[PDB]
């Protein structure tokens, strides 16, 4: 539940 | 070590 | 061709499955929404006289009360989702999170209220001044000894639990239960008589009484308290209020969300004859 | 490193613990022991709790699997260990 | 601001609880408004 | 956190998400029957 | 477990109840054994040292289910023999729940050549629900 | 103090009470012991409870696990003491 | 009077009934024995229930807990009695 | 006939079968032996199933239970018979 | 190949594994033994869990049943291997 | 009070009701001259060692 950009968050 | 006839340890 | 396939995804984000034997489900939870909570006990009893028919009666004793006050902490975390994923992202982020906090509350309270100090968190029953059982007093919780100082005895193992056992009063053994951690009832369960079969015959009971098996008590240790017995239902109060308040906040850091979640739970002992200890000392 | 913790120990069972017996004569053992590893040659004296007490003309290097609550002094003449 | 918020006590006061164990309950109750109660068993039997 | 009264409370972790691929291969069998079997043989072979 | 071959043999059962207890109290409130079957046998067949089976219709070891899955590795050098979780959560099968068969009179003329193909698919999902019995050392 | 009571006392565990044998050769034992700690040397006769009885050519120190009804006089050179 | 009457007579539990064996050397003893007391020193043979039959050379007060299926009088010159 | 039929035979339970062991050096015993009865007197070296072989100086009539996997033939003096 | 597989070793058992000990004095037993097959005759000392230590005049193929935590070298005079 | 002393009094009769004697509170089956088994009379209460 962060950053919709790095994939593993 | 006690009464027993067994080949066994103790 | 192979772009056209769009792998299925889950319906629900699943998670590590941690453990939820929390003390919670045996203890006494009351809801109080105040900064304390003031349970109040009767640390003796009354007298009484088999009267005469002309006995003249005098003053029987009055028991004597003690307050008990949990100070009521609060546990509160603020996971920052980004707002680019909150809405782009079909499972539910904003109720995930609210699932998963509550979880990760029940499990960091259920640390404290076993081994938690004072400091801003639950009194565990293992920091309440053990004192050896027989020589017992009202402010502390009795323990028995095992003998050898890392195992249980040498010679009369299961000993040391049995007395345990009948060490707690025939009222609280009615609904008591042991506590250990996974490491503890593993060598326990290990514990075998003279011939090698284990000694002890989804509770996962002992000796007939139910065992939590929680996994904060320490470990086997020189001289730690590895398994509890007591009926915690009298033993233990827990106090808290029953929700879980979520403000998430758009406004601090401004492209993200930073929910605030935080829960108020506190508790400590409040029948110090009810929780009976096992020290591996001597 | 004992690979034998978590085994009960019985009668039958090897020695765990040991302590030299001294023949009182007037009080019990502090423990009775399961067997006497007799120290050297002699007769010594054994009493039950029952009071039966006879003598051993016991040997050296010999293990006697009794279980007794008193050894007295008056006929002993052979030191022992105690097996417990 | 610590002195405006007034601990929450109990709704009951719990004591310590102690053995009601009591033979009462395998032993045959039964209520009398008097001052005895005299039992008349059979101490032996008749012969056939 | 045991968050305290006047602590100013930080950032917290987050749980990171693992994503795991099921192929969904595909499992293949291809008997051969008799087309006379298939009529002569009252139990319903077809099904069977 | 000990021994390369079987079980300890100064110690055997505790290779098992520390595999038990090497999954959380969270995973074992639904998990359950997974041999063939001739591991639950040579698991029966283990004996105290006065002759007596120390584990005394679903086969049920240490109050936990067993699964009798016949593909599992036999007890050998390093085989992973037995398998103890909660596959439940540990293992997600995906599949479509139907058989599509094919009969096609065509390809061989004077036969009839049923196609039948239905398709599945898995692995594991959670890694911590599956603990293994390893039998080297 | 003993850390073993509580422990049932079976055949092979050590002895709990010894009394001295005397050889009536007409009645039976009072107790029939487990085993005979001999105390000197010699032959003795022994008893079951079958009748088959035998002569031992026991020697001094030996202690035999045999559990005999009647000890008997007739071919008896060897003083024991019963082992329970 | 036996205290330990109503306990069960097992293989490792002391000698109940003995009986003196004869090398019959073509016939099977009547009861095997748990153990042998040899009664004089010599070698005697004995057969298990697999016919792998071996000569121990045995002595005098030796008690040896083999549980033989026949004794064989071509090697035995040591007489014994089986314990059971 | 024997009495003791359908009890398990257990470890410590007397010899039911025996063979004698010839020190092979190379190949591992036939059948592991719960006991060695010495037949006659020397040193002989058993090893472990961990590797860890030693030699015993045993005695002739000497019966010692040991559990042994391999009986070497390089320090061997000592012929015995395997029990079990 | 063992028949006695998948039987559960005890402490009144066979002696599975055995370690010839050496008298360390300052450290523990690797292993604490069941038994002490002695090797050669002599005085050897032996120390519990309870730190009891006594001095035992042992005999050559004397084999002890003490479960022993630590085998000081002073008064050492006898050579043991462990068994366990 | 009403609570605390019902209970005290199903603790205090409870005592009674085992070793408690004649005078002024019931008497216990404790307090009733027990003999030997097999030399059982009617007065008294049997009793194996």
């Amino acid at each position: 539940a962060l950053n919709s950009a790095v994939a593993a968050e | 070590i006690a009464l027993g006839l067994g080949l066994g340890l103790a | 061709g192979g772009y056209l396939v769009d792998p299925q995804t889950s319906e629900t984000i699943r998670g590590v499955l941690r453990s939820t034997a929390s003390l919670r489900q045996i203890a006494s939870v009351v809801n109080v929404e105040a900064t304390s909570f003031d349970v109040l006990v009767d640390k003796t009893d009354m007298g009484s006289g088999w009267a005469s028919e002309t006995a003249a009666l005098s003053e029987t004793a009055t028991p004597q009360i003690d307050r008990i006050t949990i100070p009521l902490h609060e546990l509160a975390a603020m996971p920052k989702a980004s707002q680019r994923l909150l809405d782009d992202s079909a499972f539910d982020i904003e109720t995930w999170l609210a699932n998963r906090i509550a979880d990760k509350f029940a499990r960091a309270e259920a640390a404290a209220f076993i081994s938690g100090d004072g400091v801003d968190k639950p009194t565990g029953f293992l920091t309440k001044t053990k004192v050896a059982n027989g020589a017992w007093a009202w402010g502390s919780l009795g323990y028995v000894a095992t003998g050898a100082a890392g195992d249980f005895a040498a010679v009369n193992a299961s000993d040391a639990v049995v007395d345990l056992v009948y060490a707690l009063g025939a009222e609280y053994r009615a609904n008591a239960s042991f506590v250990m951690n996974s490491k503890t009832a593993g060598a326990v369960r290990k514990m075998k008589d003279a011939d090698g079969r284990f000694l002890w015959a989804e509770p996962a009971r002992l000796m007939g009484y139910p065992v939590l098996i929680a996994e904060d008590m320490p470990d086997i240790a020189a001289n730690a308290y590895a398994i509890a017995f007591g009926d915690f239902g009298n033993g233990y109060t827990i106090a808290e209020r029953p929700d879980l308040r979520v403000l998430r906040d758009p406004f601090s850091a401004k492209p993200h969300v930073l929910f605030y979640a935080s829960k108020r739970v506190g508790g400590d002992v409040s029948d110090f004859a009810a929780i009976k200890l096992l020290k591996f000392a001597a | 490193m004992d690979v034998f913790a978590k085994h009960a120990v019985s009668l039958e069972s090897p020695a765990v613990r040991h302590y030299e017996i001294t023949p009182s004569d007037s009080t019990d053992l502090a423990r009775r022991p399961r067997a006497l590893r007799v120290q050297t040659g002699g007769t010594l004296v054994l009493r039950d709790e029952t009071g039966i007490t006879v003598t051993y003309t016991v040997f050296a290097g010999e293990i006697l699997p009794v279980r007794p609550v008193r050894v007295l002094a008056t006929g002993t003449t052979a030191t022992a260990v105690g097996w417990e």
